[PDB]
RNA sequence: AGAUAAGAAUAAAAUCAAUUUAAAAAAAAAAAAAAAAAAAUUUUUUUUU
């Protein structure tokens, strides 16, 4: 289920490549999550709404 | 023409009329006739947007 | 001269403009008297051969002649952020703003600005509205 | 809710399917994890995928 | 609930509808079974059309 | 929505516009809070999380009442 | 939030309404819900609000 | 995670607003909603949860 | 009329404000305006907006 | 008069005129409710179907 991997990939640090609705790229380390929203603390910390994510692809398997 | 058909009352010059205001969305046809030279007489209705032209089968002056 | 064109019918409203004011502007450029049947063919009351021809040439310029297909080298003309009004024939500006320009990798409009300047350009929004607008290739 | 089962169905069988999204994007892979807003893939890239982005699923072979 | 029984008697009278999705992309096929979330439909095999993703329907014929 | 049940009473032609800016010319025939039903030369159901705005081409009469 | 847009349309005043695409439009409060804005135009229109990006007033409430 | 909005409103802190169709606006926080956030930058505006992709500051916090 | 009241602010033409304009309460009868030649507050208070006028008692 | 049957993915860059069309042109307040719904404190609600 999402939720609990969200959580492994977060216990693993694992860097992923996140994909927005709108056909954004972008690359980053995980800083916390929510049932709403992905914070990242890669460069300046973003809060990536769960309703913008496509998809979500780690660099190193979780 | 089934987009809409040039239809006179009368003379040579052929007024326009359109699939919906031919026959009042009896049909979704164009012409409940769906036939040229067909006998069904015409007059206008008033909508008018500038850009169209509104010739019903009406007969009797059904207004 | 009474010259005529037996001109496509579609083109009327573009030919006339809202209030009259393409037709006007038409009849007083040329100095020349016009007819355009709404429903029919257009007519040209000139004083002379010279006259006529240049109603033709503008009036020419305004009928079919449809810019959709391959790159044609339009004239920049007003160029702003908010669009360069690239022109490939006259009473059609592509308004090309920096988001048709340009994507990823952008730049102040300054790299690009000039009147005239003859520019690479092909269709990147189309409607029966009239509203189709052009883009540079840079859009590419 | 059937469209778990039928997601179920192709993790089963480990076919490989083409995921179209909104976006108009076609991705490939293997249906592996599936939640109600999420679905995995047990692909070599272990993609995780939105299904309020999906639009719609084409298999290798029917189920 | 208007959608769910329309689905159901599209799927009943198993009738080739055009189907729309918010990108504005064009789908053609048969409805043969929906949930309240998705619509399994044939063109090739019967496969997913999520309702969160179309913006459109209509059918060939009357249902 | 009251709204929609009162233009559905009127059987007012309205254009509704979609989330991507598609324009539909027709006349609303029912709704559900997923959905509308409009039946202009064929039935055909939009869904309302792709309409972005509906207007009226006759005026509407007003709910004549609180909100 | 809700107090603001009740005092917009009190106020009658002017509002900018942009939706996910590029198109602006002016108008007023006629009504307001959590799903939907009933706005004044040149006729009274329906927007739904999941259409909406921002709305930005031509004056403070 | 709740109050990172709450934080960026109390430090004022200027942050890039993107909406989903990739739009970016700037300004701070005046109030925040579940469902709603009103921007404190030249004009007040509504800028709807919703349709707001990310938020990423111009200082961490 | 009933429907509302045509009111003379100068020289150039001034449409009909409704009687929802002219009253503020449910009745919006012609007994709360049937008193012609009389002078009242009118502001239109109206851009981009076709011609109206926003008085109300 | 129809909208690409989906560009393996826009580190992120508001498009002109949304009532139309030919000389305009036709012109139109009744509004707080503070969440909609269900369990009976919660949840869904256009912040992941």
């Amino acid at each position: 289920l999402q939720d609990p991997f969200l959580n492994a990939l977060r216990r693993e640090r694992v860097p992923v490549s996140i994909y927005l609705v709108n056909g954004i790229k972008l690359q980053g380390q995980i800083e916390s999550f929510d049932q709403f929203v992905i914070l990242l603390k890669n460069t300046v910390s973003q809060m990536v709404y769960k309703h913008a994510i496509s998809t979500v692809v780690p660099s190193r398997p979780v | 023409v089934d987009f809409g058909a040039f239809v006179a009352i009368g003379g040579g010059k052929e007024g326009l009329v359109h699939i919906s205001q031919i026959a009042d969305k009896r049909v979704e046809k164009v012409t409940d006739y769906l036939q040229m030279g067909q006998e069904v007489p015409v007059k206008v209705l008033e909508v008018d947007r500038q850009g169209r032209i509104r010739l019903s089968i009406k007969e009797a002056t059904e207004q | 001269r009474i010259h005529t064109i037996k001109i496509n019918p579609d083109k009327i409203k573009d030919v006339i403009g809202k209030g009259g004011s393409v037709i006007r502007a038409l009849t007083e450029e040329t100095g020349t008297t016009i007819e355009i049947e709404d429903d029919g063919t257009v007519k040209i009351a000139a004083t002379d051969g010279e006259k006529a021809k240049h109603a033709i040439r503008r009036i020419e310029e305004i009928t079919a002649e449809i810019e959709v297909g391959r790159v044609y080298t339009g004239k920049v003309t007003r160029i702003v952020d908010f669009g360069a009004f690239v022109a490939i024939g006259g009473g059609k500006e592509g308004l090309v703003h920096i988001s048709q320009i340009a994507d990823k990798r952008v730049e102040k409009v300054t790299d690009y600005l000039q009147m005239g300047q003859e520019v690479p350009v092909k269709v990147l929004e189309v409607d029966r509205q009239g509203r189709i607008r052009l883009s540079i290739k840079e859009a590419t």
